[PDB]
RNA sequence: UUGGCACCUCGAUGUCGGCUCAUCGCAUCCUGGGGCUGUAGUCGGUCCCAAGGGUUGGGCUGUUCGCCCAUUAAAGCGGUACGCGAGCUGGGUUCAGAACGUCGUGAGACAGUUCGGUCCCUAUCCGUCGCGGGCGCAGGAAAUUUGAGAGGAGCUGUCCUUAGUACGAGAGGACCGGGAUGGACGCACCGCUGGUGUACCAGUUGUUCUGCCAAGGGCAUCGCUGGGUAGCUAUGUGCGGACGGGAUAAGUGCUGAAAGCAUCUAAGCAUGAAGCCCCCCUCAAGAUGAGAUUUCCCAUUCCGCAAGGAAGUAAGAUCCCUGAAAGAUGAUCAGGUUGAUAGGUCUGAGGUGGAAGUGUGGCGACACAUGGAGCUGACAGAUACUAAUCGAUCGAGGACUUAACC
C-alpha cells in the first residue's frame, strides 16, 4: 500500500492539508524523511491542476488548500499563487516538481529529515 | 451450500411445508451440499392434509438453492431460495408436482422423473 | 516469569556482542573538506552535490 | 504485462454481441445440449451486473419466474451463446444491481427509456 | 525427460474449443541456451543447465562471463539444472525454444512460492483456535506443547515462523496451447509464485 | 480400575470434564494379507502377520461412561503427573451467603440436594519454530549441484463393465480385472463465484466553516447506506497421496534327508502385505569425514637473516541510498546516471457512474443536453522531469611430507 504516518484515517488527511498549503506559501519545509516522500507524491498532483487551470480544475483544489495569507500588500491567497504564478513557473516540466535535500538527524526524537524545494 | 440445522422450504405437495436437515450423505463428516445430493431430513412443518406429517425422518433431495453450481461453462446457476423435494428413498420422487424452477444439474444423475415433472427445469 | 539463576559474568557479556554499534556512512565534504555524511547535507558546507543551499 | 495478455486472446474477443447498458430487459438465446441433441432456449429477464475484464468480463441476468428468483451467470466471450438481444433499455443511476434480488412485485421495475 | 524455464506473469481465463474454461498461467520462456552439458565421467552424474535472462553489462560478474563466452552465446541471470535428460540430444551452445512441448501431455511444474513473510501458527499450519467468546482468553495460540515428564518439545510440533519462500512443485500437471512465437507456454492450472519469479516446467512421471 | 504400603513431596507438586496441539504402544475398530470353518454364493465367526494412514455429527448429562438419533468402510482400546491450568475455560465438587429434608435439647453437621461465588507473571537457562552476524573449510572470490543425513506425504466409499456370469432349487449374488466419479485431510494460488478492501468514486442527513448562492471542506464509529481496483484470502479454482522395484513377515510352496517312506528342512531355490528400504517431493557440506565440477584473480611493496608481520590492490563484495515480487530489524532481492529501481508524468486496463459549469423544460422539488462523462490508493506502459551525488573502507599473495609423472 502506502505509507501511514502516526495517524489515523482522519489525521494524516489533515496533516497533508498543511503540508501543501504551507509548502506552497513559505516555499521550503523542515519535515522528516519519511514526511518528504508522502509529499513527493502528493504535491505533484496538486501542481498539475495548475497546468490544467481551468473551472473545475480550480474547484478541485479549493477542496484541498486551505484558506491562508500567501502574499501580504497583495491579498494573494494559497488558492490563488498556485494558480498565479506557480502556472507560469512550470509551464514545461512534466511531472518531477520536489526535491528531496536530507538533513541529520533530528535532536531529541533521532528523526531523520529532510527539506523539500519546489524544483 | 447447505449444513446441517438449516430449513429448508419445500417444493411439493407431498404435505410438508418447510423441512430441516440431519447430515449429507456423503463421507464421513461432510459440511455443506450443493445441488444434487443427498439429505436425511425431518419436517418441522407440514400441510394439515398430509400424506407425510409433523416429525418424520425424511430422505430428500436438494433441487434449488441460494449456492452457486458452477457449469463448466462458467455459467453459475444461483437460486433465492433454499429447498427440497421429498423423495421415497432411492431415485425417484413421492410427491404429485413440483413447485417452481428446478435446477439442470440434476440431469447429471438419473432423477429424470424429478425432471419430467419440472415445470421451467433452468 | 523468573530468572531461575543470576547470569554470570560469562552469559552477560556475551550479550554484548551484537549490541554494539558500528561507525555510520561517513565520507569527505567535496567542499569544505571535513568529513560528511553519506546523501545528506554537510552542514559545515552548507552544501550538497554542487550548491550550498541557503 | 497486460498488452501481452489481450493479444494472445483477441483472437477470441466475439464481437457479436450488442454491447449494452449495465441494468436493463434482456433476453438470451442459449445453446445448450440436452440429450445429445442440441436446443436453445430463451433466457429473459434484467441485467443485475456486468463486470470483470478482458477476456474474463462475467455479466449475469437475473430472471423472477414462478416466483423463485433465477440468477444466471455468463461470461460475455462464450461460443455457448448464441444470440443476445436487448429488448428495452433502462436507466439505474447505480450501476450494479444488488438490490434486486430482494424486492420482487413492482417496486422493482425499471422504466423504459425510450431507446 | 526434458525442460525448459521462464517467468510467470499472472492468470488469464481461456477458451478450449467448448463452453469449457480453463485456469490458465501465462509462462514467458524466451529461448534457453545450454550453458555447461555436466557429464558423468567427471562430475559422477548426467545433468544439464540452462540459462535465463537478457543480462546488462553492469549486471555480469568477470567469472559469470568466462563460464559463458566457452560457448559464446550471452551471459544469463537465472541458471538452473536438470537431472536425467537425454544427453545424446544436446551440445554445448544449443538455443532452445518451446518448440519443445505441445498442448496435450503431462507436464511438471516446481517454481519458487510466495511470500507471507512473518506469520504464525494458524495461517502457517492451518491449525484451529480456541473459541471466540464463553470468556476463553485463548485464541490464534499454537496449542500445548506436550506432556509433562519428557521435559522437552518434540522436534515435529509445529509453531510460528516465516511461511512461504520455500520452493514446492505441482506435479501432473498439462499445457493448455503453445504459442512459441513469442515464446509463450500456457499451463492448465495454479502455479506457485508471484508475478516475475521463475519456473522450471518438465515432463512428469505420469 | 477398586485397592493395599506410607518411600519422595505439607518453607505448597493447583484436582476431575470439555476446548487447543497431538505424540506413543498393539491385546486391531476399518483398510492389506491369509489359515480353518457348521466357508454354496453374498454376508459371516475365529485365531495369525500387520501400527503406514483414518477413526463422524449431534440431544440429554458438569460430565467421563452409557443410552439415543443419524451416518460411516471404521466409530478402536490404553498411556504419557487418571497427558496438556507459568496455554484457555470454572459448569463440577471443596471456602464462607442462602434454603430443603433428616440428625442433634444445642452451637452446628451430611461423598444427600439446591442457588451464588477474584484463575496472577514482563521469560534467565535447557527445549523447540523461524531467521541472521562471525570464523572454519592450508590462496582469494562468483554461480549451479552430487548427496551423507533428516522431514513431510503415505485414508478410502459409491457407480460402470466383465456379468446377472461361476454358485444357488430359487431368493439372492461374486471373486479376480479394467474405466469413470466423489467425500476426508494436504501443498498451491486471485483469472471465475463471492469476502475484506479506513489517501478510490457516487448518493444522502444534522451542524458548523471557506463573506453569500452555487460548489465544497471538517466532525459525527470510515457518520451511515450501496458498490469497490491492487493486495492478503476460502467455502472458489488447479493438482496432490501415482505407477511401480528390492528384500521379507504370516502363509502358500517346491526339492529333500536325518529317519529305504512321509516330510514348505539342515543344505538349495521360488512366491508372498496399505508393513519395511529405495522410486515421488521438499530441506540439506558447519556431512570439522567441511564433497564435486565452471570460470575469474594471480603471486604484488615493505620489514627480517629467515620464520613471520602490515599495506596498498586484484576478482568481487560491503557501508550508503531509490526500492518492493522480499520484508519483525538484520537477510533475500530489482538498481544506483552506459538509467526505467521508486515517485511524478502522458497514455491505456479495471472500478465507479452521467462531473461541475453552461444552456433549455419546469411555479419549484427537479429533470435534459453538453458527455460512457468526471474523478481515481497501491495496477502496466512508455518518459531522464525528480532524487539513487561524490565518496569510502573491507578484501589473495598462497605452508610442510611422500608418491606420481614432468
Amino acid at each position: 500500500s502506502y505509507r501511514k504516518l502516526g495517524r489515523t484515517s482522519a489525521q494524516r488527511k489533515a496533516m497533508l492539508r498543511d503540508l501543501t498549503t504551507d509548502l506552497i506559501i513559505n516555499e521550503r519545509i523542515e519535515t522528516t524523511e519519511t514526511r518528504a516522500k508522502e509529499l513527493r507524491s502528493v504535491v505533484e498532483k496538486m501542481i498539475t491542476l495548475g497546468k490544467r487551470g481551468d473551472l473545475h480544475a480550480r474547484r478541485q483544489a479549493a477542496a484541498y488548500i486551505r484558506n491562508e495569507v500567501a502574499n501580504e500588500e497583495n491579498n494573494q491567497d494559497a488558492l490563488q499563487k498556485l494558480f498565479s504564478d506557480i502556472a507560469t513557473r512550470y509551464e514545461e516540466r512534466q511531472g518531477g516538481y520536489t526535491r528531496i535535500m536530507k538533513l541529520g538527524p533530528r535532536r531529541g526524537d533521532g528523526a531523520p529529515m529532510a527539506i523539500i524545494e519546489l524544483v | 451450500m447447505i449444513q446441517q440445522e438449516t430449513r429448508l422450504k419445500v417444493a411439493d405437495n407431498s404435505g410438508a411445508r418447510e423441512v430441516l436437515t440431519i447430515k449429507v450423505l456423503g463421507g464421513s463428516g461432510r459440511k455443506t451440499a450443493n445441488i444434487g445430493d443427498v439429505i436425511v431430513c425431518t419436517v418441522k412443518q407440514a400441510t394439515p392434509g398430509g400424506v407425510v406429517k409433523k416429525g418424520e425422518v425424511v430422505k430428500a433431495v436438494i433441487v434449488r438453492t441460494k449456492s452457486g453450481a458452477r457449469r463448466s461453462d462458467g455459467s453459475y446457476i444461483s437460486f433465492d431460495e433454499n429447498a427440497c423435494v421429498i423423495i421415497r428413498d432411492d431415485k425417484s420422487p413421492r410427491g404429485t408436482r413440483i413447485f417452481g424452477p428446478v435446477a439442470r444439474e440434476l440431469r447429471e444423475n438419473n432423477f429424470m422423473k424429478i425432471v419430467s415433472l419440472a415445470p421451467e427445469v433452468i | 516469569a523468573v530468572p531461575f539463576r543470576r547470569t554470570s559474568k560469562m552469559k552477560k557479556r556475551l550479550r554484548r556482542t551484537h549490541f554494539k554499534l558500528n561507525v555510520p556512512g561517513m565520507t569527505e565534504c567535496p567542499s569544505c573538506g571535513e568529513m560528511k555524511l553519506s546523501h545528506r547535507v554537510c552542514k559545515a558546507c552548507g552544501s550538497y552535490n554542487g550548491k550550498d543551499i541557503n | 504485462m497486460q498488452k501481452l495478455i489481450e493479444d494472445i486472446t483477441k483472437e477470441q474477443l466475439r464481437t457479436d454481441l450488442p454491447a449494452f447498458r449495465p441494468g436493463d430487459t434482456l433476453r438470451v438465446h442459449v445453446k445448450v445440449v440436452e440429450g445429445n441433441r442440441e436446443r436453445i432456449q430463451i433466457f429473459e429477464g434484467v441485467v443485475i451486473k456486468r463486470r470483470g475484464g478482458g477476456i474474463s468480463e462475467t455479466f449475469t441476468v437475473r430472471k423472477i419466474s414462478y416466483g423463485v428468483g433465477v440468477e444466471r451467470t455468463f461470461p460475455v466471450h462464450t461460443p455457448k451463446i448464441a444470440k443476445i438481444e436487448v429488448v428495452r433499455y433502462g436507466k439505474v443511476r447505480r450501476a450494479k444491481l444488488y438490490y434486486l434480488r430482494e424486492l420482487r412485485g413492482k417496486a422493482a421495475r425499471i422504466k423504459e427509456i425510450r431507446r | 525427460t526434458k525442460g525448459i524455464l521462464g517467468r510467470k506473469i499472472g492468470m488469464t481465463q481461456v477458451f478450449a474449443e467448448n463452453g469449457d474454461l480453463i485456469p490458465v498461467t501465462v509462462i514467458e520462456a524466451a529461448p534457453n541456451v545450454v550453458l555447461q552439458k555436466k557429464t558423468a565421467e567427471n562430475d559422477g552424474y548426467e545433468a544439464i543447465q540452462l540459462g535465463f535472462d537478457d543480462k546488462r553489462e553492469k549486471l555480469s560478474n568477470k567469472p559469470e562471463k568466462g563460464h559463458v563466452a566457452k560457448a559464446e552465446t550471452a551471459p544469463k541471470r537465472f541458471v538452473k539444472e536438470l537431472r536425467g535428460v537425454e544427453m545424446d540430444a544436446y551440445e554445448v551452445g544449443q538455443e532452445v525454444k518451446v518448440e519443445i512441448f505441445s498442448a496435450g501431455e503431462i507436464v511438471d511444474v516446481t517454481g519458487v512460492s510466495k511470500g507471507k513473510g512473518f506469520q504464525g501458527a494458524i495461517k502457517r499450519h492451518g491449525q484451529s483456535r480456541g473459541p471466540m467468546s464463553h470468556g476463553s482468553r485463548y485464541h490464534r495460540r499454537p496449542g500445548s506443547m506436550g506432556p509433562v515428564d519428557p521435559n522437552r518439545v518434540f522436534k515435529g510440533k509445529l509453531l510460528p515462523g516465516r511461511m512461504g519462500g520455500e520452493q514446492i512443485t505441482v506435479q501432473n500437471l498439462e499445457i493448455v496451447k503453445v504459442d512459441a512465437e513469442r515464446n509463450l507456454l500456457l499451463i492448465k492450472g495454479n502455479v506457485p509464485g508471484a508475478k516475475k519469479s521463475l519456473i522450471t516446467v518438465k515432463s512428469a512421471v505420469k
